[PDB]
Order: C-alpha cells, then structure tokens, then sequence
C-alpha cells in the first residue's frame, strides 16, 4: 500500500507530562483526506483514538483522550501530529498513524510512569 | 482482518450493497466509540464509494435513507452478464 | 473450492447479484462441456435461488434477461440497515 | 451435508465390457431434484459427466460418454444409476455421485484394460 508512514516522538514521561507525536508520510506530495491515530496496548485490539479530515479540518476523539490530545495535520510538510498533554499511566501503548490506503508504520512507544 | 475503516474502498465492479456490508462489518470490528464510528461513516461511506456510485449518490443529494442509496446504485457493477443466459 | 454447482444455493439474506456471481464462478470452475453447463444453468439457477427471489422470478415469467432478473430482485436481502445512517 | 451417498458397481473389465454403477442415498426418504455423476482420474479435476433432474426426467451427458452411458434414478429405492456400456481404457477413473446439498461418497473404481 504505496504511501509509507513513520512515527516519532514517543518516549518515557512522568504522569502529568506531555509528548508530541509526529507521523511522516512518504511516497507522495500529498496525504489522504482522512488520517487517524491508533493506540495499541499489549493484549488489546488497536483503538482508533483521533482522526482528522482535510478541507474542513473536522476532528473526532475517543472519550478517553478528550481535552488532553489534539490531532493536527500539516499538508505543507506531509506530517500528522498528536499533541499528548496531561499523560496518564493508562496512556502507555504503541501509537500508530494511518492514512487511507497507506502502509502501516512501525509505531512509537509512549510509556507513562507513576 | 484486522482492516482499518480508512482502507475500505468500493471496487470498480463491486455492488454498492457488497461495499456497504464490508464497510459496516469493518466499522463494527473497529475498537472505537460510537461517536468516532459515526464520524467515520459521515466522512468515508460516500467518499470511498466507486466513481459511478459517487455520481449517483451526488445526484440524490443529502439526507437519503440507506435504502434509497442502495436502490439508486443497484445497477452499478455486479455480474457482467446482462443478456438472456437462460 | 472445489464446490459442485449442484450445491450453490442462495443464502436467505444473500443479494441475488452475489448469488449469480457465485453460481457463475462455480460453474466456470466445473470441468464440464458447455452443453452440460447450460443444462445446469437452466436447471439450477432459478431453482436454487432463495424463496423471495423465486417468488419475484416466477412473477417475471420465462425469457427475462439476466439484467431484468437482477433488477427485479435487487431489494431482497443485502444490508439490513435501511434508515438514514448518515 | 446430511444426505449420505454410497457408490458400488465398479471393478475391472476388458475394453468393450459393461458395468452398472449404483449410488445409494441415505438419510431421507427422498433425493434432490438434480443428481449427477462425476468421473475423477488421477491428476485431473473431477469431471461432470452425466446429470438428471426429477419431474421431467431430463438428462445431459458429456460428449465423451454419449451413446454409451445412461443415467437413471429410482426414487422408489433412493438409488441413482450409471449404466456404462462399451467401456474404453480412457474410462478408467473413480466415479462419484452427487445430490444437491449431499455429502460426498467414497466413490467406486472402474478399471478398463486392453
């Protein structure tokens, strides 16, 4: 699936901390109209936590991340972002981005201690 | 299997009813809130349909029932044999 | 896979277009002469359709094109969601 | 697939010989409207060689068996038959019957020498 993705920005943080994830798209000057972030914790299905559509810039979030995370897209750089504020231990997971028809990236680990 | 709902796109010859079924089953399997699934339906269902079905659905305008959408698109794709096989 | 054409029966909720496709693909895979395949189509296609489609096809009478048969049966089965999902 | 089938009547014959295959259906007082005989030789797909439908008793045959084999059904006994006359070495194969929705039988071997 031609567009390639690659996440960065994860790491180890203390509860209440912040991270900003980036997802770089390659293989095109453009990114699909819809893009999303998935959270995948061990032993659980991948969970669709935030998505955005180009044009009107409408976004949607899972209730577990409302008021803390923000999805944005920069079509001038081909990067999708996830600003993660007020991190909690339960946010510990691998985070993956996705575009329509793209391949999957390797993801980025977010580990929140307390 | 697992498939992201972002990747469900109607085939050029796929009946719209088959695409609606695949979209529904993939969205049902997604682990997401109902709010996120509704945004995905509003954003992707018509947008990821094939060109012939998008033309028909555009002409129907907004607010159609899914039955009206499926009836309008019934002649697109599916079996290519149209003559008297019998 | 291999499946005998004698066993292809339309599901209770299977769109008639999906059944026609499965019937065709199974009959195409059968190792048989065209004459035997034509007898199988004449003998099994309508006979192995589901009750709702058999009712519709009986009312159409003989000599319909496959397009007329598929258009007549389009509303049977398929996705169960009929209201405004959007 | 509920109705069970079982073939008999095969064996070794000389070219020009005859056999009569029988296929006994069990699990019902009735047999499906359409029934068929398949020929399966090693390394080849099963070939649909003869079929019959109840009601009008219409039959159809593969060109390779026309004028030599005859398919009949006895609904008073639940047996499908294949009369095989003027046998040729190329008729050597496993023969299997089939009904709509039935299970497959074990087949019966026909071997024709010369």
């Amino acid at each position: 699936a031609q567009v390639q993705l690659v996440e960065s920005g994860g790491g180890l943080v203390q509860a209440g901390g912040s991270l900003r994830l980036s997802c770089a798209a390659s293989g095109s000057f453009f990114m699909s109209n819809v893009m999303a972030w998935y959270r995948q914790a061990p032993g659980k299905a991948r969970e669709l936590i935030a998505a955005i559509r180009g044009g009107d810039m409408s976004t949607v979030y899972d209730d577990s991340v409302k008021g803390r995370f923000t999805i944005t897209r920069d079509d001038d750089k081909n990067i999708l972002y996830l600003q993660m504020n007020d991190l909690k231990p339960e946010d510990t997971a691998m985070y993956y981005c996705k575009a329509s028809g793209s391949s999957w990236g390797q993801g980025t680990q977010v580990t929140v201690s307390s | 299997s697992p498939t992201s709902i972002l990747d469900i796109r109607q085939g050029p010859k796929e009946p719209f009813r088959d695409y609606v079924d695949r979209f529904y089953k993939t969205l049902r399997a997604e682990q997401a809130s109902q709010e996120v699934k509704n945004w995905m339906t509003e954003t992707l269902l018509v947008q990821n349909a094939n060109p012939d079905c998008k033309t028909i659905l555009k002409a129907l305008g907004p607010g159609a029932t899914l039955e009206e959408m499926m009836t309008a698109c019934q002649g697109v794709g599916g079996p290519g044999h149209k003559a008297r096989v019998l």
